[PDB]
C-alpha cells in the first residue's frame, strides 16, 4: 500500500486520495464520494528490480458514504485482509 | 511516522510500522482496527 | 593498523606429476610404511618426516602430497617421495608441482555473534547451526572459505599462497571485530 | 498369522521428532598394555593397515586407522621410535600373545 | 456506538430556548456563519470508570 | 499528447460510467469506451493455467514428476498453505535445471525435496525443525546435511536463519500440560500463556547469555520449559526429572539437554549471587528454581553485572594458560635431501617380504 | 458427529493391499475434538465464529484418529494423528458457543 | 527401497478438509459409489433480518 500522492504545488494530497490516511489506507470519520481510492494498493508486474502498478480500490456510488471502521486482518499465508465498513 | 491501531479484545494502542506479524502485546488476537480520524468532518442535521 | 595475529598454516596440499606409469603392486611390497588396497582404492599412501605429510600416489604419475605446513616443507616431501619411487626402480621425475591448496588456523580472543555476521554478511556467509556450530563464510578476495567458532577461532582454506591468507585474514579481522 | 509373538510399541510421538547424528561407530577404549603390543605391531608390519586388521580380530580396521592417526596428531615421537625399531614377523609367538590378552581381558571382565 | 448521522439528527431535533426575534437567517452559504445570525453549542463527554 | 493543442494533461475521468481519457486543458476526447466482458462471458469461458497453455508439464521426466509429487504430498501432510506448496514446488524446479541434481541419487532427490521444503518453510519464517523433515522424509542427518550444504552452495538462495520464538511456541505446542487428560494429573496442567511467556523468557536470556550459539536450540528449549514447568510450582515438582517429564509429556527426551539445563541453572545461580537477598539465601541448583521468577523481573542488570565479572566450553575455561603455543618453525631443508640410510630402512626386507606373503597368502 | 461417524470409522476400520501380505491398516478410534485454527505456527488456538466470519477462514475443528500399521513386521501404533478438518456447526455440541 | 514403507508418510491430511470445504461453498454434491448429482445443497443465509 502507496502512501498518498501529495500534490507538490498545494503540498496536500490530490481529490482522490484525500481520504487516504498516512498508510495509505482510508481511515474512519470521513466520508467518501464517488470515484475515490479506499486502499492504494500496487501489486508487482513479475508475478530485475520489482515493477509496482497500481490497482487501487475505487468507490463505485451515486451517493457520498461514511467510513465507519477498517479491519485489518492478517491470514496464516502472509495475507493482509483489510475490510472496510461504509455506511449510508 | 507512528501508525497506531486498536486491538479487538485488548483496545490498547499498539504502534507497528510496515510489513510485520498482525498481533497485539499481552495477548494472540489477531484482530487489529484503525483509531477515527483527527480531520473536522462536517455533518447536516437533515 | 594492522590487526596484530598472524595465522598459522596447518596443511598445505599440492599436486605433482612423475610423467611415467608405476606399478602400485610393487611399490607396496617393496616398502614397509605402505599402504595400498586396490579393492578399497587405487592410491598408494607413503609417508614421512615432514610434519604430518602424507603422498597419494597414483599409476598415473599423479601423487597428491598432504599435511605439510609450508610450500618449502611440501617440495621437499615431494622430492623425497620421488627419489623413493625411483629408488624402487621407476624412470619418476620431479615435474608440475604447485601448491593446489592450504588450510590454516588462527584465533582472534574474543567471541564472536555468528547470528549478527550472518545477518551482515548474509550474501557472503551461511548459518546453520543445527548442522555444524561453525558459520561458513566465502569470501571473493582470495576465493577463501573459513569456518568461523563462537570462541574465535577461525578456519581458512582455499587460497594457494601464503600471502592470500594473510590478507584475507586482515581483511576479516575488522568485520568480526566490529 | 502372527501369534501374540511382538509387543506394540508407545513411540514417534506424532506431534515431532528431532536428529540424532550418532547411529553405529561408538567405538570402544584402548589400554596400556594393547597400546604396548600397538605399537610393536606398528613396528613389526609398518602401515598397512590391512594386515594390521587381519592379526587383530577383536578390533576393527577403522578403530586401528583413528588409533595411528590419533598417535600421529598427537605422540609422534613414539611413532618415529617404533619405525626405527624393527622386529621379524612372528606368528605363533603372536597367536600366544593374543591368547595372553584374551585372558586379560577375561580377568578384567571378571573384575 | 450510535451513529454520526443519527447523532446530529437527534442533536437537531433539540430545541433551543434561544429568542428567534432577536437573529436572523443566514444567507446563502456562508458556512462559516456570522454572529448575528449563528449560535454555537460545544458538547465535549469523555466516559470512564468510576 | 492531444491531437488538438498537443497538451500531455490526459486524465481519464468516467463521466456518469463512461471511461474516457480527455485532456485537461481544452477536454479535447482522446478515447472513449472500453470492451470488458460481462457475466455471461466470464461463466461461459474456462479458466486454463499456463502449465497447459504455454506448453510445459509435457517435456517432463517421470522422475521429476515422482519429485513433484512426493513434494506436494509432504506440503499437504504438513497441512501447508497453497502458497508454500507452489514455492516448493519451484524451488523444487529450480533446484531441479541443474544437471548434477538432475543426474543424482534417489535419496539425493529425497533430500532434495526435503531441503526445498526447509527452504520454503524457512523463507515465510515459519518454524520447523529439521528433525521432523528427517524423520517424514526417509533419510539420515549425515546425508541429508552433506546434501543441503551442496545444493545451498550450487543455487546460493537466501536462508533466513531460524527464529527462536517462533520454535520455542511450536515446540510448546507440543506439551500436554494444557488439558487435563487421563493419564497426566491435574498438578501437572499448567497455564498455557504463561508457560510460554516463561519458556520465551528464558530461552532469550539463554541466547543473550551465550547458551544457543553453536550448541543445538531444542535442547535449550525443552530445558527452559521444563525450568518454567518447575518454577510456576516448584513444591510438586521439586523430585521431578528431565527424564520424567520427558515421559509425562511424551516427549523424545534430548542427550544434550541435560548439559543445557545445568548451564542455564548455573547462570540462574550467578543471577542469584548478583541479587541481594538470594546471595545471602544461598540457593542452590535445587532451591533457584523458586526464584527464577524473580531473577527474570529485573535479568538485564543481573546479565549486566555477570558480564562485567562471556560463555565458553567447559573443556576451554580450564585456565587456557597457553593459548595457541607457537610451534618451532623448522624449515631445514638441506641442498635436494638427506641419504639413502632412510630410503634403505624404509624398502622392505626380503624376509618381511615373505613374512607377508605367507601371511596372506 | 457422535455415532454416525464412528458406525463409518467401524465400517471402515480395516484397509489392506493385495501385494506384500501381513500388511494392514488398522483404525481404532476417531475423534473430532474442538473448533481450533491452523492460523498460529504448528499451534492450535481456539477461535470463535465471529472471528472467523471477520477472516474469512473455516469454522472447523481437526480431526484425528489413532491407528496402528506394520511398518516391517512390527505393530506400531499411533494414539493421535490428524487426518482431516469437519466443519463445526454453531450450536452444536462441540461448538464453543452451546 | 529396503526402507520399510508406511503410510503415515502420505497420509494426506488436506483431502477431506477441502473435500467438506468444497463440497459446503459450491453447494454441488458428485457422489460416484451412489452415483448421486446434487445441485443446491447450500445456499447463502439472507442475514436480511
Ligand atoms: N435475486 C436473485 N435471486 C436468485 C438468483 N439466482 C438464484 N436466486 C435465489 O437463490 C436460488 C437459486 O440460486 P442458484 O440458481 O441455485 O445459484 P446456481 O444457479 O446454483 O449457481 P450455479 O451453480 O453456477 O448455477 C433461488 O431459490 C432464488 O430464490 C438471481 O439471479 N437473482
Ligand atoms: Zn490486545
Ligand atoms: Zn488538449
Amino acid at each position: 500500500v502507496m502512501g498518498p500522492m501529495l500534490d507538490a504545488a498545494t503540498r496536500k494530497p490530490i481529490w482522490r486520495h484525500e481520504i487516504l490516511d498516512a498508510d495509505g489506507i482510508c481511515s474512519p470519520g470521513e466520508k467518501v464520494e464517488n470515484k475515490q481510492v479506499l486502499v492504494n494498493k500496487s501489486m508487482p508486474t513479475v508475478t530485475q528490480q520489482p515493477q509496482y502498478k497500481d490497482v487501487p480500490i475505487t468507490y463505485k456510488g451515486a451517493t457520498d458514504s461514511y467510513i465507519e471502521k477498517v479491519m485489518i486482518s492478517s491470514n496464516a499465508e502472509d495475507a493482509f485482509l483489510i475490510k472496510m465498513l461504509l455506511r449510508q | 511516522q507512528p501508525m497506531i491501531y486498536i486491538c479487538g479484545e485488548c483496545h490498547t494502542e499498539n504502534e507497528i510500522k510496515s510489513r510485520d506479524p498482525i498481533r497485539c502485546r499481552e495477548c494472540g488476537y489477531r484482530i487489529m482496527y484503525k483509531k477515527r480520524t483527527k480531520r473536522l468532518v462536517v455533518f447536516d442535521a437533515r | 593498523e594492522s590487526s596484530g595475529i598472524v595465522p598459522q598454516l596447518q596443511n598445505i596440499v599440492s599436486t605433482v606429476n612423475l610423467g611415467c606409469k608405476l606399478d602400485l603392486k610393487t611399490i607396496a611390497l617393496r616398502a614397509r610404511n605402505a599402504e595400498y588396497n586396490p579393492k578399497r582404492f587405487a592410491a598408494v599412501i607413503m609417508r614421512i618426516r615432514e610434519p604430518r605429510t602424507t603422498a597419494l600416489i597414483f599409476s598415473s604419475g599423479k601423487m597428491v602430497c598432504t599435511g605439510a605446513k609450508s610450500e618449502e616443507q611440501s617440495r621437499l616431501a615431494a622430492r623425497k617421495y620421488a627419489r623413493v619411487v625411483q629408488k624402487l626402480g621407476f624412470p619418476a621425475k620431479f615435474l608440475d608441482f604447485k601448491i593446489q591448496n592450504m588450510v590454516g588456523s588462527c584465533d582472534v580472543k574474543f567471541p564472536i555473534r555468528l547470528e549478527g555476521l550472518v545477518l551482515t554478511h548474509q550474501q557472503f556467509s551461511s548459518y546453520e547451526p543445527e548442522l555444524f556450530p561453525g558459520l561458513i563464510y566465502r569470501m571473493i578476495k582470495p576465493r577463501i572459505v573459513l569456518l568461523i567458532f563462537v570462541s574465535g577461532k577461525v578456519v581458512l582454506t582455499g587460497a594457494k599462497v601464503r600471502a592470500e591468507i594473510y590478507e584475507a585474514f586482515e581483511n576479516i579481522y575488522p568485520i568480526l571485530k566490529g | 498369522c502372527v501369534v501374540e509373538e511382538n509387543d506394540p510399541i508407545f513411540e514417534r510421538g506424532s506431534t515431532t521428532t528431532y536428529s540424532s547424528f550418532r547411529k553405529n561407530y561408538y567405538s570402544k577404549p584402548w589400554s596400556n598394555k594393547e597400546t604396548d603390543m600397538f605399537f610393536l605391531a606398528i613396528s613389526m608390519v609398518g602401515t598397512d593397515f590391512s594386515m594390521i586388521g587381519q592379526l587383530f580380530p577383536h578390533r576393527a580396521r577403522i578403530e586401528i586407522k583413528n588409533k595411528f592417526k590419533r598417535e600421529e596428531k598427537t605422540n609422534g615421537w613414539r611413532i618415529d621410535k617404533a619405525f626405527q625399531e624393527k622386529r621379524p614377523f612372528d606368528f605363533d609367538f603372536f597367536a600366544h600373545l593374543l591368547q595372553k590378552v584374551l585372558a586379560e581381558e577375561e580377568k578384567r571382565k571378571q573384575k | 456506538i450510535v451513529q454520526d448521522e443519527i447523532l446530529a439528527h437527534r442533536l437537531g431535533l433539540i430545541p433551543i430556548h434561544a429568542d428567534p426575534r432577536l437573529f436572523e437567517y443566514r444567507n446563502q452559504g456562508d458556512e462559516e456563519g456570522t454572529e448575528i445570525d449563528t449560535l454555537q453549542f460545544r458538547l465535549q463527554v469523555r466516559c470512564t470508570r468510576n | 499528447r492531444c491531437p488538438d493543442c498537443g497538451s500531455t494533461e490526459l486524465v481519464e475521468d468516467s463521466h456518469y460510467s463512461q471511461s474516457q481519457l480527455v485532456c485537461s486543458d481544452c477536454g479535447c476526447v482522446v478515447t472513449e469506451g472500453v470492451l470488458t466482458t460481462t457475466f455471461s462471458d466470464e461463466g461461459n469461458l474456462r479458466e486454463v493455467t499456463y502449465s497447459r497453455s504455454t506448453g510445459e508439464n509435457e517435456q517432463v521426466s517421470r522422475s521429476q514428476q515422482r519429485g513433484l509429487r512426493r513434494v506436494r504430498d509432504l506440503c499437504r501432510v504438513l497441512q501447508l498453505p497453497p502458497t508454500f506448496e507452489d514455492t516448493a514446488v519451484a524451488y523444487y524446479q529450480q533446484a531441479y535445471r541443474h544437471s548434477g541434481i538432475r543426474a543424482a541419487r534417489l535419496q539425493k532427490k529425497e533430500v532434495l525435496v526435503g531441503c526445498c521444503v526447509l527452504i520454503t518453510c524457512r523463507q515465510h519464517n515459519w518454524p520447523l525443525t529439521m528433525g521432523a523433515i528427517c524423520t517424514l522424509l526417509y533419510a539420515d542427518l549425515d546425508v541429508f546435511s552433506s546434501t543441503y550444504m551442496q545444493i545451498v552452495k550450487l543455487l546460493g538462495l537466501d536462508v533466513p536463519s531460524l527464529c527462536l520464538a517462533e520454535l520455542v511456541k511450536t515446540y510448546c505446542s507440543s506439551f500436554k500440560l494444557f488439558q487435563a487428560s487421563p493419564s497426566v494429573p491435574a498438578k501437572y496442567v499448567e497455564d498455557k500463556e504463561k508457560m510460554l511467556s516463561r519458556t520465551m523468557q528464558l530461552v532469550e536470556l539463554a541466547n543473550e547469555t551465550w547458551l544457543v550459539t553453536g550448541r543445538h536450540p531444542l535442547p535449550v528449549i525443552t530445558a527452559a520449559t521444563f525450568l518454567a514447568w518447575q518454577s510456576l510450582q516448584p513444591a510438586d515438582r521439586l523430585s521431578c526429572s528431565l527424564a520424567r517429564f520427558c515421559k509425562l509429556a511424551n516427549v523424545d527426551l534430548p542427550y544434550p539437554a541435560s548439559s543445557r539445563l545445568q548451564e542455564l541453572l548455573a547462570v540462574l545461580l550467578r543471577m542469584a549471587e548478583q541479587l541481594a537477598w538470594l546471595r545471602v539465601l544461598r540457593l542452590d541448583k535445587r532451591s533457584v528454581v523458586k526464584h527464577i521468577g524473580d531473577l527474570l523481573q529485573h535479568r538485564q542488570s543481573l546479565v549486566r553485572s555477570a558480564f562485567r565479572d562471556l560463555l565458553l566450553p567447559p573443556c576451554m575455561l580450564k585456565s587456557p594458560k597457553r593459548i595457541c603455543p607457537v610451534p618451532p618453525v623448522s624449515t631445514v631443508t638441506g641442498d635436494e635431501n638427506i641419504s639413502d640410510s632412510e630410503i634403505e630402512q624404509y624398502l622392505r626386507t626380503p624376509q618381511e617380504v615373505r613374512d607377508f606373503q605367507r601371511a596372506q597368502a | 458427529i457422535n455415532v454416525e461417524i464412528k458406525k463409518i470409522m467401524k465400517a471402515n476400520e480395516k484397509v489392506t493391499s493385495d501385494a506384500d501380505p501381513m500388511w494392514y491398516l488398522k483404525y481404532l478410534n476417531i475423534y473430532v475434538g474442538l473448533p481450533d485454527v491452523e492460523e498460529s505456527f504448528n499451534v492450535t488456538r481456539p477461535v470463535s465464529p465471529h472471528e472467523c466470519r471477520l477472516r474469512d477462514m473455516t469454522y472447523s475443528a481437526p480431526i484425528t484418529v489413532d491407528i496402528e500399521y506394520t511398518r516391517g513386521s512390527q505393530r506400531i501404533i499411533r494414539n493421535a494423528l490428524p487426518i482431516g478438518r469437519m466443519p463445526i456447526m454453531l450450536r452444536s455440541s462441540n461448538c464453543v458457543l452451546t | 527401497r529396503a526402507a520399510q514403507f508406511d503410510v503415515v508418510k502420505h497420509m494426506r491430511q488436506d483431502q477431506i478438509t477441502n473435500g467438506m470445504v468444497n463440497a459446503i461453498s459450491t453447494g454441488n454434491w458428485s457422489l460416484k459409489r451412489f452415483k448421486m448429482d446434487r445441485q443446491g445443497v447450500t445456499q447463502v443465509l439472507s442475514r436480511l433480518s
